[PDB]
RNA sequence: AUGAUGAGGUUAAUAGGUUCGAGGUGGAAGCAUGGUGACAUGUGGAGCUGACGAAUACUAAUCGAUCGAAGACUUAAU
RNA sequence: GACAAUGGUAGGAGAGCGUUCUAAGGGCGUUGAAGCAUGAUCGUAAGGACAUGUGGAGCGCUUAGAAGUGAGAAUGCCGGUGUGAGUAGCGAAAGACGGGUGAGAAUCCCGUCCACCGAUUGACUAAGGUUUCCAGAGGAAGGCUCGUCCGCUCUGGGUUAGU
RNA sequence: ACCGAUAGUGAACCAGUACCGUGAGGGAAAGGUGAAAAGCACCCCGGAAGGGGAGUGAAAUAGAACCUGAAACCGUGUGCU
RNA sequence: UUAAGUUAUUAAGGGCGCACGGUGGAUGCCUUGGCACUAGAAGCCAAUGAAGGACGUUACUAACGACGAUAUGCUUUGGG
């Protein structure tokens, strides 16, 4: 519960932190804001490994819209890779489908760098 | 409020005695080469 | 909030112009001063 | 003899370049090179360039081996100072210093 | 506040996750039925649930570095 | 040789030090003048020499002459540099990640999502301002951070009326 | 028996100009490489800036923000503490 | 070793001295410019368009001068 803005722009940030990644497996952010995202996605990641509609009509409430592009030709949806890819794999694991990476301070303000991913 | 008395270098100086900064702790990539902050990644090899 | 001087160049140039200062004696002992300290500008 | 090098009015002012110059200062020139590589500040880059730029004509110019190189000196000077205002409250302007300074490493073997 | 104190660092439950639970809310969605409907009942103390409680190494506390004794002299007593 | 006197503010009296210039005499100087620095030197004081370093072309001494002739204080004037201090501040506001570029990206470009104004943060134009407009380069300084970017810099262009 | 760059003109420098005011008007700062540009070819670290060699020079511990280079002020080393 | 007593080393940092640097631009030396006078010339320019400017002129041209559309000059007499 660590915050960084107001208490619905937290709420933006964490679902547009969550959409991405799921859109392209691992990410670039602050060491905060990665020990929070990773929570979010964790649990989006078992709305997927449910399966039910009530769990999807559920992960469509904080995940975002976004667009994805499949290889090859043809168009996914970032709730249809959560249901529809990503819960696949994880099927067989138990908890935490998620790594901080700890790549150390960036240069503009020196908030410390980290790397965010999936496995 | 205003200093009402100049600092002398001495004071000033003792005033910083503290105001270093502590060498980063750092430890050896394992057959890689450049060196890395500790608990940290070891880049990209 | 409204500070003093909006320009106008209308404005400016009557009252304050070559032609202005001519009108006047005065204004002729002010472009003879100004003539006699060679000011680069002059009246304008 | 014992090779060094400068960088002069680079524009961070002395105090702050002072602080990564006392960490380098007396090291092995590897090791310094790894302390200012993780150092975070604004100068440790710079006072990087320097120590490369120095143990590299303290080869080519006088053939040391690069390996047995000691940090053996470091510091900076005031350098002149860019002067500059910011203006305040009721129309007052008043100073800023735009410090710079001059950095210089010098590294070493044994006596002679 | 920062430091500091304390709980831990794989011979590991320190946090996160996962599966349970307390407590809070009060009967989810989907379907079925009853209505012309707004709605109602059933499925079903349902569903959801931050900080609280357990269990579980699935994620992360990796590798590593720094500091830290060899014990002065005199006099009296074994 | 004895003997006497010698605290001192306003203030009176006296004798001197040093600075610039001038006159006359007499000298020093690239085999290194003034100046600057250092020193354990000398005289009752102001002050005077000597050696070493620096410096690179001028300068003392004696007698006299004349003065823009001596600084610690004027909330004195100008300039430099401190202290406060790594302190106050960085000027109303939602941003995130992916991909580029680059010596270097929280800050530049592209992208998706999100967000804010919408009798206006939109669209025109008068006043005023006068190339800030466009393109390609650039990053010292300006930009309250960063900068590969810019109303900044360089080079080259751009305003077409019988109604 | 006038000044010698805080002096002497406000102005030794493209001064009644930067700049300031609606205007009348007010009104600066800023001189010196060297005998000669001989103004550091070339190698090296760096994007550059800047620097170490190698060279020009009597000298660049005269290298352009360039004669001499005081003090305040800022630093690095240490003998006694 | 036990008891009683006595001393020291440590410098995070500070002080005095010294050495080597940086900043800054005093000091010395220098003078392109000033300052006060001396002797003599000279004491007016203008509608035949002045004083003072504006805009232009050069291979390249921003600025100062010079010059004007015959423009960074034209003819002419003399000097060189
Ligand atoms: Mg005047
Ligand atoms: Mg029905
Ligand atoms: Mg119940
Ligand atoms: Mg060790
Ligand atoms: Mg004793
Ligand atoms: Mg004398
Ligand atoms: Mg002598
Ligand atoms: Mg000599
Ligand atoms: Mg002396
Ligand atoms: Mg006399
Ligand atoms: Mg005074
Ligand atoms: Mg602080
Ligand atoms: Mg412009
Ligand atoms: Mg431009
Ligand atoms: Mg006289
Ligand atoms: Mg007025
Ligand atoms: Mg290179
Ligand atoms: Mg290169
Ligand atoms: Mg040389
Ligand atoms: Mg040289
Ligand atoms: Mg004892
Ligand atoms: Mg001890
Ligand atoms: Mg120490
Ligand atoms: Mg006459
Ligand atoms: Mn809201
Ligand atoms: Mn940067
Ligand atoms: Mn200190
Ligand atoms: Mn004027
Ligand atoms: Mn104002
Ligand atoms: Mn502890
Ligand atoms: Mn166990
Ligand atoms: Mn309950
Ligand atoms: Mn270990
Ligand atoms: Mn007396
Ligand atoms: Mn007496
Ligand atoms: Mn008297
Ligand atoms: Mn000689
Ligand atoms: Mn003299
Ligand atoms: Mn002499
Ligand atoms: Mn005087
Ligand atoms: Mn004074
Ligand atoms: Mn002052
Ligand atoms: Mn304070
Ligand atoms: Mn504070
Ligand atoms: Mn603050
Ligand atoms: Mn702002
Ligand atoms: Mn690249
Ligand atoms: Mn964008
Ligand atoms: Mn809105
Ligand atoms: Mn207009
Ligand atoms: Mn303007
Ligand atoms: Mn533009
Ligand atoms: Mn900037
Ligand atoms: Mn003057
Ligand atoms: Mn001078
Ligand atoms: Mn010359
Ligand atoms: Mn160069
Ligand atoms: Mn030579
Ligand atoms: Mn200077
Ligand atoms: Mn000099
Ligand atoms: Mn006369
Ligand atoms: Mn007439
Ligand atoms: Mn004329
Ligand atoms: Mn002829």
């Amino acid at each position: 519960r660590k915050l960084g803005r107001t208490s619905d722009q937290r709420k933006a940030m964490l679902r547009d932190l969550a959409t991405s990644l799921i859109i392209s497996e691992r990410i670039e952010t602050t060491e905060a804001r990665a020990k929070e995202v990773r929570s979010v996605v964790e649990k989006l990641i078992t709305l997927g490994k449910k399966g039910d509609l009530a769990s999807r009509r559920n992960a469509a409430k904080t995940l975002r819209n976004v667009e994805i592009l499949n290889e090859d030709e043809t168009t996914q949806t970032a709730l249809q890779k959560l249901f529809g890819e990503i819960a696949e794999r994880y099927t067989e694991r138990q908890g935490g489908y998620t790594r901080i990476l700890k790549q150390g301070p960036r240069r503009g303000d020196g908030a410390e760098s980290v790397i965010i991913e999936l496995v | 409020a205003v200093p009402k008395r100049r600092t002398s270098k001495t004071r000033k100086n003792k005033r910083r005695t503290h105001f270093k900064i502590s060498v980063p702790g750092m430890t050896e990539c394992p057959n890689c080469g450049r060196e890395y902050k500790l608990s940290h990644r070891v880049c990209k090899n | 909030v409204k500070r003093t001087y909006q320009p106008n160049k209308r404005k400016h140039s009557k009252v304050h112009g070559f032609r202005k200062r001519m009108s006047t004696k005065n204004g002729r002992k002010v472009l003879a001063r100004r003539r006699r300290k060679g000011r680069k500008v002059l009246s304008a | 003899m014992e090779a060094k090098a400068v960088a002069r009015t680079i524009r961070i002012a002395p105090r702050k370049v002072r602080l990564v110059l006392d960490l380098i200062r007396g090291k092995n020139a590897a090791e310094a090179i790894a302390i200012l590589k993780l150092t975070n500040k604004a100068s440790s880059p710079v006072i990087e360039k320097v120590l490369m730029s120095a143990l590299a004509n303290a080869e080519h110019n006088y053939d040391m081996n690069t390996d047995e190189l000691v940090v053996k000196e470091a510091y900076a000077n005031e350098g002149p100072t860019l002067k500059r205002f910011r203006p305040r409250a009721q129309g007052r302007a008043s100073a800023i210093n735009k410090r710079t300074s001059h950095i210089t490493i010098v590294v070493s073997d044994g006596k002679e």
